[PDB]
C-alpha cells in the first residue's frame, strides 16, 4: 500500500498536485488527470534512476531527462513508444550520442562522440548500428565513406586538412584498398 | 569508465635501458630525448607519421 498528495475527487480521481508513494515502493512527484498522471514532475527508483519528463497518459513522454543506474544519462524528447526525434544521450564512459532517436536505439541522422579519442562519427542510424552516407571527423583525417554494423565499407574516401583528398575502398572488413586519385582539397 | 593505465619503466631493465639523444645537425648542443610510456608505444604504433 502507497500513499499520495495533492487534490482529489471524493471518488478518488486525483486532479492536483504532489508527492506520492507506489505499492512497490518507489515514488516520485507530478500532476494528475483524473485517475492519470502528467506534468513535470519528478521519479525516483529504488536502484537512483529517475525521470522528468511530461508523463503523457502514465507514459514516458516528452522533452525530458532520464538517469539509468549504469551512471548514464539521456536528456531529449521521449513518446509512448519510446520515440523519437531529436535527443543527446551520454554514456557511462564519457561518450556522447546527439542526434534523432527511435523506439530507444539510434536511428536516422544523429552524432556520435569518442570522448577518448574526442574524434565524432557523424551520419546514419538505423537500430543502433552504423550505416553509410556517414562521416567519421578525427583532429586531421575526415571518411566520408560508407559503414557497416561498426566498421567502414565501400568506396569510401579519406579527406584532410592539409588540401588534399584520398579515395578508398574498404574491401576487407578492416582493411582498405587504395586507388591512385590525390587531388586537392 | 577510464581505463587502467600501464605506468612507465623507468628501470634500465625496459625500455629505457639506454638514454637516447638527438641532435638535428652536428654541433649543436644534444637534446635529451624523453623517457618511454607503454601509452607512447601502444596505440602509438598504430599511428604512422613523419618527423
Amino acid at each position: 500500500l502507497g500513499e499520495y498528495e495533492g487534490e482529489r475527487n471524493e471518488v478518488g480521481e486525483r486532479h492536483g498536485h504532489g508527492k506520492a508513494r507506489l505499492p512497490n515502493g518507489d515514488t516520485y512527484e507530478g500532476s494528475y488527470e483524473f485517475g492519470k498522471r502528467h506534468g513535470q514532475g519528478t521519479y525516483k527508483f529504488k536502484n537512483g534512476a529517475r525521470y522528468t519528463g511530461d508523463y503523457v497518459k502514465n507514459k514516458k513522454h516528452g522533452q525530458g531527462t532520464f538517469i539509468y543506474p549504469d551512471g548514464s544519462r539521456y536528456e531529449g524528447e521521449w513518446a509512448d513508444d519510446q520515440r523519437h526525434g531529436q535527443g543527446v544521450y551520454y554514456y557511462v564512459n564519457n561518450d556522447t550520442y546527439t542526434g534523432e532517436w527511435f523506439n530507444h536505439q539510434r536511428h536516422g541522422q544523429g552524432t556520435y562522440l569518442y570522448a577518448e579519442t574526442g574524434s565524432k562519427y557523424v551520419g546514419t542510424w538505423v537500430h543502433g548500428q552504423q550505416e553509410g552516407a556517414a562521416e567519421l571527423i578525427h583532429l586531421n583525417h575526415r571518411y566520408q565513406g560508407k559503414f557497416m554494423n561498426k566498421n567502414p565499407v565501400g568506396p569510401g574516401k579519406y579527406v584532410f586538412d592539409i588540401g588534399c583528398e584520398q579515395h578508398g575502398e574498404y574491401r576487407l572488413t578492416d582493411t582498405e584498398r587504395g586507388e591512385e586519385e590525390e587531388e586537392e582539397e | 569508465k577510464a581505463p587502467q593505465v600501464i605506468p612507465k619503466e623507468e628501470s634500465r631493465t625496459g625500455a629505457n635501458k639506454y638514454v637516447y639523444f638527438v641532435c638535428n645537425v652536428p654541433g649543436r648542443p644534444w637534446v635529451r630525448l624523453p623517457s618511454v610510456t607503454p601509452a607512447q608505444i601502444v596505440t602509438a604504433r598504430k599511428i604512422k607519421k613523419f618527423f
